[PDB]
């Protein structure tokens, strides 16, 4: 079936960039958009942005506009999120979601905890 | 963006009874309001898509409802597996999610 | 008949193995499609539909290496049906509401292959183009009505538009004789309109029509001015003649409002107030004030000085009306 | 694919010009309708518009196939390739199918041979309205249809169990009338070309008079009251009395003209015509009452309202 | 290639990502309870049969290829006498991407039916609908979708409003299902919220009515002894009122 | 035009001898110049001129199959404004510069219904 | 036969002899400054490719053969929206004489533009024009002519 494997948890100093991957295997990668959702501990889910893998067309949230950059490797069928200029508040758990259609996100990522100190 | 409001911040109910979780959308969202279940240290799981359509592999006890801005997710009989954080998210506009209702005993 | 066979062989070669689905220089630089219009007539410039009917000889010229021949020296003018076997630009008028190529005797089309490969493709098109008009100063208004020629399917990476002959591309505009309009100016613009599907070339042929005011003096302005002058007659009738002055007043007021409603019913249901509406309401103020002047006269008398009021009105009403006309016509003309 | 070969086999050696079972037995066709909306009823032109989803099914032994696939659900592309009955509407002044974005047609073929063929139509049917009493007229507007060329011996029609799947009437453009119900009939009409089975749907429509009350009846009653008020005006006021009477009767003439303009050109007096005629009688009688008075008032002050109310009761009860 | 079979027949459900760009929101005809709207109706769908690999990645073609390949039989549920423009050529574009995706756009002038409740006329607002979907294919065979976010999938051109007595406040979209004896059909609905501009009726019926009633009340200042003047004052105002009412009803069905 | 719903309203029937029965459901807006001098007391005559265009009398020949039964359904016509008093079927041969062609004329002698104008036009004038 | 090539292409100007038989001069729509006219628009021309020998000296055919052969692309310069009547069949006749002459008539309803100078209205008179010619072929390719005296 569909499985979204994300990079393992990691810890980074403030001000240092970091990349998190999202590997999909079950389905054809370029057919559906890939969204990224951040969830700080005890807070609501927050949408960062999404990437259309076929043409790599990207749309970002206003809050994360410039904080996050979305890229894609169609050959590897992987979606990459690159966070730069990390601060204290950026420590959270990040999931990658697959949007089946306008209604719902079908399969979510396992989760990549992020910590800064 | 559209701000989703979950009226019950944390609902405490015993096992085997009707429970309703509410969800308010700031603007019009149509029938693009999904519900997700997230156990602790786990990823969200889709339960109800559309407004009342039940996602595949979901127990029949779950039932969604809502036309424009008022949306409700109802559990006819709470089981031990139905204790987790429940989120409502809109996909009419750019995706947003509610605070997340937590079910307790 | 030998040259007939030679031309038949040449045209058969041209149409043999010709992919109508592929534009000239497919997978290459955009094909330059020049255009030139011959305005046959402009008719039915109606503000109720916010459109104008334009009849024109719409010519497009474009190079096509596939349609190049060198054996025959003369330019081949083919039967119009060959246009169905040839690639032609998929141009359209974005503001067109109802268009048609003329039918009789045959399809009003022209196809002319030149030896260099140039294709002169002409149509006689009657198009009801949409022109959203600003009637705020109507009837003393200038209307900028446009025709928006655009390529529907081919972006600027596949096609280019240009007025063949520059400002001389469009002809016959001066010979046009609209009934109630004067075409004071026309302009040709080349643009690149961007839609979600890509950037497309655009040609904008804009006529700045100026509405003739002579007819509206005959039907709109002069009758209301005459009715106001008639309403002034009540000032010359003694105050005791209640029936006569009241009849004059109410007849004039009702005819004024009837004229306004009848004129505005023909026009579309635009919310704003026009210039003709401004004049009609202004003169309705004058006639209604004449009726209320008799009302004041009657109240002041029953309920020398009343003759003073009547006499002062007798001279101030035409003077104030003339100054209203001065201000109105100076502002609008 | 496994379906393209089925279509190729079905259309191979298929004579589109021949009806099923030609020279063997009549082809039974079961027709059903979904009345999407009964459009405006043009009483002036004696026609009304109706939008329908017309479905007809029949058996074609040529179009039978055995495979795992149960049905062949197809778009309008296959409509012109197989035999479709020439069903026309006998009372349609002008009808047209829908073509945007593509032709609005559907075609499904079962294993046994069932061919369900449906299409969307906008028929300007001809209803022969008889407005002898207007605006209280009730009409049973029909919608006939039959094969144009195939006689009763070659094409037989029949109504499926579902009579007519009439849609929700809230969205209908039927402002004048109210849809009472539907009724179907099937009769063999004789004509010069042969005997043809004709199936007719009668939609029963009942008129509403509220717009006509605020449009015609109320203004005429108010002008009749304007005629009445002349009696209370002093008889000595000759210009006032005469002016009121003439304004009343002349605007009554104008109101009668516009009310008749609302109606078509028919040569018989209707109920609205009767009411306006009685209003004419009243206003003209008031004017003649002052004419004879100048050359009694209290009697008119009672008789006119009482006569009008009694006539109203008699007229409205009918 | 078989034009008669939808893509992925018997293995998939054909998903069509439709989209509307309103070039001009045409005039609203309250008499016919309908409204005109000119759109660039775009549809997009995957067709594995139309998969290629060549010098170019996307093949931009004309309507001739559109007629040769399967396209969804989308129709407007409340449409009434729409026209697909044909001058100069069929106003359609087909674009076959190398992966198999098709982008099939057509220029339409759809006259959709807008049932109006004129209870508060002229201070009334109407949500004129535009519902479209497949005619022959049920929900189990053809499903429609918005290519972008639903909020951003019906775009109206800025200088496109052809409305005279209406104001296009906005539009809201939704997706649903229509039950039928024939089957279950997916429907894409979009409501354009229009608000009537009262400006025309203020100076056409409201101002005449107010001036007429003030004119009738002018008779209270005339002396009681002038019977003909006040009698004509009253009767002419009542007749004007009747004419105003009749001429105000004709503006509506 | 010929009506085209659900299909083109047209019929073809080949008989064994060779006769080709060919029918069309046709709506025609036929020109009828009216001498309105006696209107509304006018007995208008309106005609339908059936004729072969390209085939002369040497190539084609017309006739009403059935001398007077060839045209039916006239009696049931309940025209709201007129009353169809009579109708005639005529066969002629009209001559143009190109040649002589067969002509069939179907003439209706309509009569105006005076009652509608009596109620609508004459009565208001009389009362005035 | 190549119907895309006019007779005598590159060798001779196509002499088209034309005449008009007005079956009815339609009503004049002075509001639109236009008038209607119903005509048997006859036009004849020599075509050497259509020579034949047989029992008949004239082949009297229907519109189907008219579509198969070359016909002039005549159009009315001031025509607004005309109708080529085609009921029951396309109202056109095509006659091929054995020498190659073609006679191709057709019933038309031309709605032509007639600019009116209404200075003396209603005591005014007008000369409504009816202009026609080839749409694509210049004077060096096809030239028109009256089959009889221009008055007749
Ligand atoms: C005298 O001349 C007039 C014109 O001056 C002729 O009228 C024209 O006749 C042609 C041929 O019969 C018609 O073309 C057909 O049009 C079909 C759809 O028409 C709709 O769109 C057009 C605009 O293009 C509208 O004008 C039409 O409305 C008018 O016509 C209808 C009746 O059709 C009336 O009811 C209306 O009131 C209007 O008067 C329509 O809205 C079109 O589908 C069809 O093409 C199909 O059939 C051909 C047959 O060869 C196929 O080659 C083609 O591929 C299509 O087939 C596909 O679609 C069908 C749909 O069912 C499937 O079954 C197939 O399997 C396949 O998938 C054809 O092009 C034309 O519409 C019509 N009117 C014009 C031009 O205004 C008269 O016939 C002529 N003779 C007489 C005696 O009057
Ligand atoms: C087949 O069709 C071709 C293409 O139309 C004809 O060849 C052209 O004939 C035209 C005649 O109108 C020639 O036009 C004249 O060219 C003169 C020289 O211009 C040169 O520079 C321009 C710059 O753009 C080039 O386009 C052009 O080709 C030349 O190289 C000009 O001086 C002329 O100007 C004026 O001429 C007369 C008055 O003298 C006016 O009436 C004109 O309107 C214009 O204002 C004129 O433009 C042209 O040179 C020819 N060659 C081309 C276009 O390549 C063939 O004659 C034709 N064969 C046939 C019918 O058998
Ligand atoms: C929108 O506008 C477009 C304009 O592109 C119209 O599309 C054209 O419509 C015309 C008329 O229907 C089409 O013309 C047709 O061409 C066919 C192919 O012609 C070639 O092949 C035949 C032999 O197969 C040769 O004889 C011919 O010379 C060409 O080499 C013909 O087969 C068609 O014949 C039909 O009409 C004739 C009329 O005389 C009949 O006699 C026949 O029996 C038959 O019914 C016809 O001539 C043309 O191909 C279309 N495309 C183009 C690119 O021009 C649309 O019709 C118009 N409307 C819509 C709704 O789209
Ligand atoms: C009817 O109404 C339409 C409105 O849609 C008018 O169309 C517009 O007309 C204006 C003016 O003609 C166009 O605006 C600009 O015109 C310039 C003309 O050149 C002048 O300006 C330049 C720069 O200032 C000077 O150097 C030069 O000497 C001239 O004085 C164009 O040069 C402009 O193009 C440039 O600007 C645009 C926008 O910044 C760039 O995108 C271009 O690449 C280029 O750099 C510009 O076109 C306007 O384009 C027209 N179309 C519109 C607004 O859609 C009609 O003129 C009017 N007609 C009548 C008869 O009333
Ligand atoms: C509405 O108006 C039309 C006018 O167009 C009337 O039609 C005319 O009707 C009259 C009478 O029915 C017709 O008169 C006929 O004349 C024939 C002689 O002319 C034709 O002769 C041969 C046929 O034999 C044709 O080939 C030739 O081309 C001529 O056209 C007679 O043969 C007719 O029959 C009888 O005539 C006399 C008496 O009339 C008898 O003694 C004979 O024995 C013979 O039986 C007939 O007389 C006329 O042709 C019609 N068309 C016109 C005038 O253009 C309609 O009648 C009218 N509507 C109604 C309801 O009356
Ligand atoms: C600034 C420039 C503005 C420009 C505008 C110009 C506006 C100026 C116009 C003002 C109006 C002119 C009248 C002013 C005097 C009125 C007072 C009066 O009664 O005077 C005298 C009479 O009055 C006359 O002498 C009559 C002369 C005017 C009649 C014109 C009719 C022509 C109609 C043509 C229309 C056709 C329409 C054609 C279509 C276009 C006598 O008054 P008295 O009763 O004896 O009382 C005085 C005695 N006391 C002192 C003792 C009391
Ligand atoms: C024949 C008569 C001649 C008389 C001449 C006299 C001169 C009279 C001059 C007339 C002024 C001309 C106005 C033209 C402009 C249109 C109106 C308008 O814009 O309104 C706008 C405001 O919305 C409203 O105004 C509605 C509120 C009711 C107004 C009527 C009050 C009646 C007063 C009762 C008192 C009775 C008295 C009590 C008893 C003593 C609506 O416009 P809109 O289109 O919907 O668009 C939105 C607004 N926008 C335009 C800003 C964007
Ligand atoms: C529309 O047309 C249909 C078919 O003509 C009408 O349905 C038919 O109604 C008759 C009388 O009700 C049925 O006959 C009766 O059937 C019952 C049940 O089997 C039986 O008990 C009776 O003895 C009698 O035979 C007939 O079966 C039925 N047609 C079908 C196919 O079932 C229908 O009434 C019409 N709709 C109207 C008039 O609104
Ligand atoms: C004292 C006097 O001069 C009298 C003469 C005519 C009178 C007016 C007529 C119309 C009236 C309509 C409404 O009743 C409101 C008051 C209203 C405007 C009145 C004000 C007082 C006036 C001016
Ligand atoms: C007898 C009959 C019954 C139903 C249909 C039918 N087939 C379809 C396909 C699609 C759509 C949208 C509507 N269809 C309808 C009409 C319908 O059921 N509506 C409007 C609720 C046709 C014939
Ligand atoms: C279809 O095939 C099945 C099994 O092969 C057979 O029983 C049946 O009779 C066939 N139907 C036909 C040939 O119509
Ligand atoms: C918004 C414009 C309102 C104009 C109202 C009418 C003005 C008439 C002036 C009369 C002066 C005597
Ligand atoms: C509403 C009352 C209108 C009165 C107009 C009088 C004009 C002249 C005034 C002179 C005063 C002496
Ligand atoms: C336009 C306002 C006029 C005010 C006149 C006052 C009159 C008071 C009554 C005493 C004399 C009639
Ligand atoms: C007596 C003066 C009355 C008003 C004259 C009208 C002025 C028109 C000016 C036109 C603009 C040049
Ligand atoms: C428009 C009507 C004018 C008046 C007609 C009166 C004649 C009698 C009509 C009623 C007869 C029952
Ligand atoms: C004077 C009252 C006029 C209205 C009377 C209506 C009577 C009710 C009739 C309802 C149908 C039986
Ligand atoms: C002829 C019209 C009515 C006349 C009545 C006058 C009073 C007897
Ligand atoms: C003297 C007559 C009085 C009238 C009473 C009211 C009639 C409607
Ligand atoms: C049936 C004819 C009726 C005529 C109208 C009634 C007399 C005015
Ligand atoms: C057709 C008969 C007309 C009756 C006229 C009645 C005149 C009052």
């Amino acid at each position: 079936e569909i499985q979204l494997q994300q990079s393992g948890p990691e810890l980074v100093k403030p001000g240092t960039s970091v990349k998190v991957s999202c590997k999909a295997s079950g389905y054809s990668f370029t057919d559906y958009n890939m969204y990224w959702v951040k969830q700080s501990h005890g807070k609501s889910l927050e949408w960062i942005g999404y990437i259309d893998p076929y043409n790599a067309d990207t749309t970002y949230n206003r809050e994360f506009k410039g904080k996050a950059t979305l890229t894609v490797d169609k050959s590897s069928s992987t979606a990459f999120m690159h966070l730069n200029s990390l601060t204290s508040e950026d420590s959270a758990v990040y999931y990658c979601a697959r949007k089946r259609n306008n209604f719902y996100f079908d399969y979510w990522g396992q989760g990549t905890p992020l910590t800064v100190s | 963006y559209i701000v989703m409001t979950q009226s019950p911040k944390s609902m405490s109910m015993s096992l085997g009874e009707r429970v309703t979780l509410s969800c308010r959308a700031s603007e019009y969202v149509g029938s693009y309001v999904s519900w997700y279940q997230q156990k602790p240290e786990q990823s969200p799981k889709l339960l109800i898509y559309g407004a009342s359509n039940r996602y595949t592999g979901v127990p029949d006890r779950f039932a969604g409802s809502g036309s424009a801005t008022d949306f409700t997710l109802t559990i006819t009989s709470v089981q031990a597996e139905d204790l987790a954080d429940y989120h409502c998210g809109q996909t009419y506009n750019y995706p947003t999610f509610g605070g997340g209702t937590k079910l307790e005993i | 008949p030998s040259n007939m066979s030679l031309v038949k062989e040449t045209v058969d070669r041209l149409l043999k193995g010709y992919d109508i689905r592929l534009r000239p220089d497919f997978g290459g630089p955009p094909v330059a499609v020049g255009m030139n219009i011959d305005i046959a007539s402009i008719d039915m410039v109606s503000e109720v539909n916010m459109d104008y009917t334009l009849t024109m000889y719409f010519q497009q010229a474009w190079r096509d290496k596939r349609l190049s021949y060198n054996v025959i020296p003369l330019n081949l003018t083919l039967d119009n049906r060959v246009a169905d076997q040839l690639w032609v630009p998929d141009t359209y008028f974005l503001n067109d509401k109802k268009s048609f190529v003329h039918g009789v005797t045959v399809k009003n089309r022209m196809i002319r292959l030149h030896p260099d490969g140039t294709v002169l493709y002409g149509l006689r098109i009657t198009t009801t183009a949409a022109c959203m008009m600003d009637l705020r100063r109507y009837p003393l208004d200038e209307q900028n009505c446009t025709l928006e020629i655009e390529s529907y399917g081919y972006t600027t990476d596949d096609i280019e538009f240009y007025w063949r002959g520059d400002d001389n591309a469009v002809t016959g505009v001066t010979k046009i004789e609209l009934p109630q309009f004067s075409i004071v100016d026309y302009k040709l613009i080349t643009k690149k309109v961007v839609f979600s599907t890509g950037s497309y070339p655009r040609l904008s042929l804009s006529f700045k029509l100026k509405r003739n005011i002579g007819y509206f003096i005959l039907q709109t302005y002069m009758p209301s001015i005459l009715i106001t002058i008639l309403s002034w007659v009540s000032f010359w009738i003694n105050y005791d003649a209640s029936a006569a002055r009241v009849a004059l007043g109410i007849t004039t007021v009702l005819t004024m409002t009837t004229i306004n409603t009848h004129l505005r019913e023909t026009l579309p249901k635009i919310p704003y107030v026009k210039a003709i509406d401004m004049y009609l309401m202004g003169c309705f103020v004058f006639v209604f004030m004449a009726l209320l002047e008799y009302a004041l006269v009657n109240y002041i008398f029953f309920g020398t000085d009343v003759n003073a009021i009547d006499r002062w009105s007798r001279i101030f009403f035409p003077v104030v009306f003339s100054f209203f006309n001065i201000v109105y016509w100076l502002y609008y003309v | 694919g496994d379906v393209t070969v089925i279509l190729n086999n079905l259309l191979e050696g298929y004579d589109n010009k021949l009806r099923p079972d030609i020279g063997v037995k009549p082809t039974l066709i079961h027709t059903d309708m979904y009345v999407n909306s009964i459009g405006p009823v043009n009483a002036i032109n004696m026609e009304y518009t109706i939008d329908i989803f017309f479905a007809q099914t029949w058996y074609d032994r040529r179009l039978k196939f055995n495979s795992t696939i149960k049905v062949l659900r197809l778009n309008s592309n296959m409509v012109g390739k197989i035999w479709i009955p020439d069903t026309f509407f006998r009372n349609s002044k002008k009808a047209d199918a829908h073509w945007i974005t593509t032709p609005n047609r559907m075609l499904r073929i079962w294993n046994d041979g069932r061919v369900l063929y449906t299409l969307r139509l906008t028929i300007d049917a001809e209803c022969q309205l008889q407005l002898h009493n207007f605006p209280m007229d009730e009409h049973s507007c029909p919608l006939e249809f039959s094969s144009y060329g195939y006689p009763r011996e070659e094409i037989v029609y029949q109504w499926k169990r579902s009579s007519v799947e009439v849609g929700d009437t809230r969205s209908w453009r039927l402002y004048q009338f109210s849809f009472v119900g539907l009724r179907n009939t099937t009769e063999v009409v004789k004509t010069t070309s042969g005997d043809y089975v004709v199936m007719s749907v009668y939609f029963d429509l009942s008129r509403r008079m509220g717009y006509f009350t605020i449009q015609t009846y109320i203004p005429c009653t108010l002008i009749v009251v304007l005629s009445w008020v002349s009696f209370w005006i002093n008889k000595d006021a000759v210009p006032a009395r005469t002016s009121l009477g003439i304004t009343t009767v002349l605007t009554m003439t104008t109101l009668s003209t516009i009310a008749r303009k609302s109606l078509p050109k028919v040569s018989y007096v209707t109920a609205m015509d009767l009411f306006v005629s009685v209003c004419f009688i009243f206003v003209f009688s008031a004017l003649v009452e002052y004419g004879t008075l100048h050359y009694m008032d209290s009697y008119a002050r009672i008789f006119f309202p009482t006569a009008f109310c009694l006539f109203n009761l008699v007229y409205w009860v009918s | 290639y078989d034009n008669r079979l939808r893509p992925g027949l018997g293995e998939r459900v054909t998903e069509v990502k439709t989209d509307i760009f309103v070039t001009s929101f045409g005039p609203v005809s309250d008499h016919d309870m309908e409204y005109t709207i000119d759109v660039f109706f775009r549809q997009s769908w995957k067709d594995e049969r139309l998969k290629f690999k060549g010098p170019m990645t996307v093949l931009r073609l004309n309507n001739l290829m559109a007629s040769k390949i399967w396209t969804p039989d989308t129709f407007f549920h409340n449409g009434k006498k729409s026209v697909a423009h044909n001058m100069t050529m069929p106003n359609k574009l087909l674009r076959i991407t190398e992966d198999g995706t098709l982008l099939y756009t057509m220029r339409l002038t759809v006259r959709a039916e807008c049932p109006m409740h004129l209870e508060d006329f002229p201070m009334d607002a109407h949500a004129c609908p535009l519902k479209f979907g497949s005619y022959a294919y049920t929900r189990a065979e053809v499903v429609y979708e918005w290519t972008r976010e639903p909020a951003r999938s019906v775009v109206v051109a800025e200088d496109g409003s052809r409305l005279n007595q209406y104001d296009l406040l906005g539009q809201t979209v939704d997706s649903g299902i229509v039950q039928s004896s024939t089957g279950e059909y997916v429907v894409m609905t979009t409501h354009f919220h229009l608000k009537r501009k009262i400006g025309y009726f203020v100076i056409q019926t409201y101002l005449p009515c107010i001036m007429t009633v003030i004119l009738s009340q002018v008779s209270f200042w005339l002396n009681r002894e002038s019977v003909p003047a006040r009698t004509v004052f009253g009767v002419t105002t009542v007749l004007t009122m009747t004419t105003l009412s009749i001429s105000a009803r004709n503006s509506l069905p």
